[PDB]
C-alpha cells in the first residue's frame, strides 16, 4: 500500500530573478491555465483548496518536520512528510547532532504550480532564512553555524491522497532551482582519489 | 663448502642437474635463495666449459650429464658460451626475491642469466652524485 | 638591550599574521593537484591560506610527512609549512630527490640563518654585535658561510677552540629544540622598522624590495631571531643531524667594523656521515670560502 | 610431564609478559620508489618485480608457441620484438620473438 | 554471547559547545570470530600498543604470522570507517590507544589415534579488540635521573609522620 508516489508529475520551471519579486502573483493567473484545472481536481475533493492561503499551512508543516530533527521524532515527522520525503531528512542525520531553528520568513510563501488512484503535487515558493549548526558524534561542529541566518529560496512540493476521506497535505519533494545558489560547504577537506590500476597497468 | 641438501650426494647434483637444465632453458628462473647460490657456482663453470670450447670433449660429457634436455647442448656452445666471450665472468645474476607466502616462508631468490632477452630486472640503484652528501665529498674531491 | 629587540621584533612578527589572517575572509576550496612522482593525480580540496603542504602530507600517510621537506607548487619550491594559496598541482621534495640543487638551497640558506642566531645571543649584551648579511656560497664549498660585525671592543678578541665549541652548544641546542621555521613575507617599510638599528640588514631589505616590483620581502622566524632569507628554508631546525662550526676568518677591511665570516657544516638526518668522513669534511670546511 | 601442582595465572601471566617472549618491531622498513610501496633495504620491491615475471611468462608463452614443439631450443640467440619495433639486420642470425605488446617503457 | 565493544562504537556525545576543544576522536573496531589462538593474537596486540597507524601498517606488513595478517586487514578496516564515519580527516592522524585479543566460542571434536587411542580435539576461536583515536601516538615515558630518585627520599623521609605519640 502506497500513500504517496515518487516523482512530481510535472516539474514547474522557475523563472531566473524570481527571488527580486502582483507580477507573480499574476503569472499563475496567466498559468492558471495549465494549473487552475489541476485545482479544480483538488478543490473537487476538498473545496477549500487555494492558492493564497494554502502556503500558511504548507509553511507550517515544513517548519514543523524540520523542527523535528532537532528532537529526532520520527514519529511526528512521518504525520508531516510523506514516505518518500521522510528517508532523505533523516537519512543523513544518523549519529548526528543537529540544532536547527528558522528565521522570519524573507517573503510571503506563494502556491506555484499543481498537479494531479489521484495523488495531488502542490508546489510551494518558500523563501526563508535559518540556522542550522550540525556537530559529530563526540559533539565537533561538522556543518553551519549555531546562530547565523543564511538566506535560501526553495520550491517544496507537498502532495496529499485526494481519493481518501482522511487524506491530508503531507510533505513530499523539494524542487531547487537552477539559479539558486550552491550550499554552504563542509567544515572538512576531502579527498579525490586517484585512478587505481594494477601492477603491469600504467598511469592514466 | 658445500650445502646439506637432497637425500643424498646424488640427488644435489641431480636437483642440481634438474636446476641447472631449467635455467639454461629459460635463462631466469625462481627458487629458494639458499638452491640459488648453491647452483650459482655451477652454472658460472659451466659457461666456462662452453667458452673451452665446442670441440672439447670433456665439455660435451659434462655437459650431456648436467643437461638432460640434448637441444640445450647446441645452446650452451653457440648461444651461451658466443655471448658470454667477452666477458670474463658474473655470468649469472642472483637476487633476493620476497619470501614465499606459502606458510612455510622460504627465502625466495632469482638467478638469470647475464645478456638474456629477458625483461631487465629492477635490480637496485645508488645514490646520485646529483645529492647534497655526494656534492659535499664531490668538492673535497675537487680540492684534493 | 637585545631582549628588548626581540620582544618588539616577537610582537611586529605576531601582528603580521593576524592581519594577514583577518585579510582572508572566510575558508576558501582550492583544488589541488598532487602532481607528485607517488600517487599522482590524487585532488585534495583545501582552506586557502590556510592548508599547508603539511596538512596533505598528513592526508596521505605519515611516510610523506617524515621524507617530504620541501613542496613543489606549480613547478615551484613551497615551504612545507607555507600556506597554500590556490588551485594547483604539488608535489613533495625529498633529500633523495635526483635534483636536490633547490633543496639544496634551502638547506644552506637555513643553516645559515641558524648560524645568525647564534652569534647574536652568544656575545653577552654589553658587546655590540650587528648581523650584515648571509653570504651564498656553493655546496661545493664545504662550508655555509655568515657574516657579521663585531663592536669595537671585540677586534682584538679570536674565538679559542673552547669558544668555538661554545658556539655549537648554541647550535646544537636549537637543533634539540627542533624550532619550527616561520615565514612571513612582509613590505619594506614594516621591515624597515623591524631592523631599523641593524644599518647592514636595512640594506639588505632594499636589495630584496628593489628586485621585485613590489616592497614586500621575505622573513623568516625562528623562535624569537628573526632574519630575512633569499629563499626558502628548511621547515624546522631538528632537520639537522650533524652540525659544527668549523671555523672563523675575519675580513681584512675592518676599520669601520670588525667584519667575520663563520664556517659551519651541518648534515640533515636524511643524509648521515661516517665519523671518518665528517672529520675531514670538517677540516675541509675550515678553509676561507670566497664567493665567485 | 606435569607439576605437583597447577600453574597459577599470575605465574603464567609473568612469563608470557616477559620482554624475551614479546614480538619485537623492526626497523629496516623501506619505500619503493619505483612501484611507491614498502619494502626491506635488503628486500626488493614485488610490485615491481610482478611486472616483469609478468611479461616474462607473456614472453615466455609467445617463445612456446613460435617453437611448436618439445626439445626445440635453438642454437642461435634469441630476441625480443614489440609492435612498431621490426627486426634489423643486427638481428639476423637471432630467434626473433614477435609480442603484439609496445615496447614498454620499463623495458628498453 | 555479547557485543558490547560495537555498542562503544554506537555511543554518541552530546553537541559540544562553541566554547569546548574539539572532541579527539575515539574508533571501537573488532574482529568477533577469528580461527586463531588469542595468545598468539594477544603477543600481536601487546607489541602494536601505543604506537602510530603508518607505523603498526608498516611492521604488519613484513609480519610472518598469520595473525598479524588478520590484524592489518581489521587495522585497514578501522581506519577506512575511522575517516567515513567518525570525520577523521588525516589518514596518517591516527594510533593504537587499545590492541587487546579474547577468547572465542570453540568447537568440540574428539582426536582419534591409530592404535586405539583418542585425544581431545577442539577448534580454538578468538576475538580481538582493538580502540583507536585520533591524532599521533602518546609521547613515550621518559626514565626519571639520579636528582629525580633522590629528591623524593628526601621527600619522603620529611613526609614522614610520628605514630602513637602525642
Ligand atoms: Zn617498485
Amino acid at each position: 500500500h502506497l500513500a504517496c508516489t515518487a516523482g512530481i508529475f510535472d516539474p514547474y520551471v522557475p523563472p531566473e530573478g524570481d527571488a527580486r519579486m502582483l507580477t507573480q502573483r499574476t503569472e499563475r493567473l496567466r498559468k492558471n491555465a495549465a494549473s487552475q484545472l489541476a485545482i479544480r481536481k483538488i478543490r473537487e475533493f476538498d473545496a477549500n483548496f487555494k492558492t493564497k492561503d494554502f502556503p500558511e499551512k504548507a509553511k507550517d508543516i515544513f517548519i514543523e518536520a524540520h523542527l523535528c530533527l532537532n528532537n529526532s521524532d520520527h514519529d511526528r515527522l512521518h504525520t508531516l512528510v510523506t514516505e518518500h520525503c521522510f528517508p532523505d531528512m533523516v537519512w543523513d542525520l544518523k549519529y548526528k547532532t543537529v540544532r536547527w531553528g528558522f528565521v522570519e520568513s524573507l517573503e510571503p510563501a506563494q502556491v506555484v504550480h499543481v498537479r494531479c488512484n489521484m495523488y495531488g503535487q502542490v508546489t510551494v515558493r518558500l523563501h526563508t532564512r535559518q540556522t542550522l549548526a550540525i556537530y559529530d558524534r563526540f559533539g565537533r561542529l561538522m556543518y553551519g553555524q549555531e546562530d547565523v541566518p543564511k538566506d535560501v529560496l526553495e520550491y517544496v512540493v507537498f502532495e496529499r491522497h485526494l481519493m481518501n476521506p482522511y487524506g491530508s497535505w503531507r510533505m513530499h519533494a523539494k524542487i531547487v532551482p537552477a539559479w539558486a545558489p550552491p550550499k554552504q560547504p563542509i567544515l572538512k577537506t576531502l579527498m579525490i582519489p586517484g585512478p587505481q590500476l594494477k601492477p603491469w597497468e600504467e598511469y592514466e | 663448502v658445500y650445502r646439506r641438501l637432497g637425500l643424498g650426494p646424488e640427488s644435489r647434483i641431480h636437483l642440481l642437474r634438474n636446476l641447472l637444465t631449467g635455467l639454461v632453458r629459460h635463462e631466469r628462473i625462481e627458487a629458494t635463495w639458499a638452491r640459488a647460490d648453491e647452483m650459482r657456482g655451477y652454472a658460472e663453470k659451466l659457461i666456462d666449459y662452453g667458452k673451452l670450447g665446442d670441440t672439447n670433449e670433456r665439455a660435451m660429457r659434462m655437459a650431456d650429464f648436467w643437461l638432460t634436455e640434448k637441444d640445450l647442448i647446441p645452446k650452451l656452445f653457440k648461444v651461451l658460451a658466443p655471448r658470454f666471450q667477452g666477458q670474463n665472468g658474473n655470468y649469472t645474476r642472483m637476487l633476493q626475491i620476497p619470501n614465499r607466502k606459502e606458510q612455510d616462508r622460504a627465502k625466495m631468490a632469482v638467478i638469470e642469466y647475464k645478456g638474456n632477452y629477458l625483461p631487465p630486472l629492477p635490480l637496485p640503484h645508488r645514490d646520485s652524485n646529483l645529492t647534497l652528501l655526494n656534492q659535499l665529498l664531490l668538492g673535497l674531491q675537487q680540492d684534493l | 638591550s637585545p631582549t628588548e629587540l626581540t620582544e618588539m621584533r616577537n610582537d611586529l612578527f605576531n601582528r603580521e599574521k593576524s592581519r594577514q589572517l583577518s585579510l582572508t575572509p572566510r575558508t576558501e576550496k582550492i583544488e589541488v593537484k598532487h602532481v607528485g612522482k607517488t600517487d599522482p593525480g590524487t585532488v585534495f580540496v583545501m582552506n586557502k591560506n590556510i592548508s599547508t603542504p603539511y596538512s596533505c602530507a598528513m592526508h596521505l600517510s605519515e611516510w610523506y610527512c617524515s621524507k617530504s621537506i620541501l613542496a613543489l607548487v606549480d613547478g615551484q619550491p613551497w615551504d612545507m609549512y607555507k600556506p597554500l594559496t590556490k588551485s594547483c598541482e604539488i608535489k613533495f621534495l625529498t633529500f633523495k630527490d635526483p635534483d636536490p640543487k633547490e633543496v639544496n638551497k634551502a638547506y644552506w640558506r637555513s643553516c645559515a640563518m641558524m648560524l645568525g642566531c647564534v652569534i647574536e645571543r652568544a656575545f653577552k649584551d654589553d658587546y655590540v654585535v650587528s648581523l650584515v648579511r648571509a653570504p651564498e656560497v656553493p655546496v661545493i664549498a664545504g662550508a655555509f658561510c655568515y657574516d657579521v660585525t663585531l663592536d669595537k671592543r671585540l677586534d682584538e678578541w679570536m674565538p679559542t677552540k673552547e669558544n668555538l665549541r661554545s658556539f655549537t652548544k648554541d647550535a646544537h641546542a636549537l637543533i634539540y629544540r627542533d624550532l619550527p621555521f616561520e615565514t612571513l613575507d612582509v613590505d619594506a617599510r614594516v621591515a624597515l622598522e623591524i631592523f631599523q638599528h641593524n644599518k647592514y640588514k636595512v640594506d639588505f631589505i632594499e636589495e630584496k624590495a628593489s628586485q621585485n616590483p613590489e616592497r614586500i620581502v621575505k622573513l623568516h622566524r625562528i623562535g624569537d631571531f628573526i632574519d630575512v632569507s633569499e629563499g626558502p628554508l628548511i621547515p624546522r631546525t631538528s632537520v639537522c643531524f650533524q652540525y659544527e662550526v668549523s671555523a672563523v676568518h675575519n675580513l681584512n677591511p675592518s676599520q669601520p667594523n670588525l667584519i667575520r665570516r663563520f664556517q659551519g657544516l651541518s648534515l640533515p638526518t636524511h643524509l648521515r656521515a661516517q665519523f671518518t668522513i665528517w672529520d675531514k669534511l670538517v677540516e675541509r670546511s675550515r678553509k676561507m670560502v670566497t664567493e665567485d | 610431564a606435569a607439576p605437583k601442582n597447577r600453574r597459577t595465572i599470575e605465574v603464567n601471566r609473568c612469563r608470557r609478559r616477559n620482554p624475551q617472549k614479546l614480538i619485537k618491531i623492526k626497523n629496516n622498513i623501506d619505500i619503493c620508489p619505483e612501484c611507491g610501496h614498502l619494502k626491506q633495504k635488503h628486500v626488493l620491491c614485488g610490485y615491481c618485480y610482478e611486472k616483469v615475471r609478468q611479461e616474462t611468462t607473456k614472453i615466455r608463452q609467445q617463445i612456446g608457441a613460435q617453437e611448436g614443439g618439445p626439445f626445440r631450443a635453438p642454437s642461435v640467440e634469441t630476441m625480443v620484438l614489440y609492435t612498431g619495433e621490426k627486426p634489423s639486420e643486427k638481428d639476423q642470425g637471432k630467434r626473433i620473438v614477435e609480442r603484439n605488446i609496445k615496447r614498454p617503457s620499463w623495458f628498453t | 554471547i555479547s557485543r558490547k565493544w560495537e555498542k562503544k562504537n554506537k555511543i554518541v556525545y552530546p553537541p559540544q559547545l562553541p566554547g569546548e576543544p574539539r572532541r579527539p576522536a575515539e574508533i571501537y573496531h573488532c574482529r568477533r570470530q577469528i580461527k586463531y589462538s588469542k595468545d598468539k593474537m594477544w603477543y600481536l596486540a601487546k607489541m602494536i600498543r601505543g604506537m602510530s597507524i603508518d607505523q603498526a601498517l608498516a611492521q604488519l606488513e613484513f609480519n610472518d604470522k598469520k595473525g598479524a595478517q588478520i590484524i592489518k586487514e581489521v587495522l585497514l578496516e578501522a581506519q577506512d570507517m575511522a575517516v567515513r564515519d567518525h570525520n577523521v580527516e588525516f589518514r596518517s592522524n591516527l594510533h593504537i590507544a587499545e590492541s587487546t585479543s579474547g577468547r572465542g566460542q570453540c568447537l568440540k571434536r574428539i582426536r582419534y589415534h591409530g592404535r586405539g587411542r583418542f585425544g581431545i580435539m577442539e577448534k580454538v576461536y578468538c576475538h580481538y579488540f582493538v580502540k583507536l583515536v585520533e591524532g599521533p601516538p602518546p609521547p613515550p615515558e621518559v626514565p626519571k635521573t639520579a636528582v629525580d630518585h633522590a629528591k623524593d627520599y628526601i621527600q619522603q623521609l620529611r613526609s614522614r609522620t610520628i605514630i602513637h605519640t602525642l
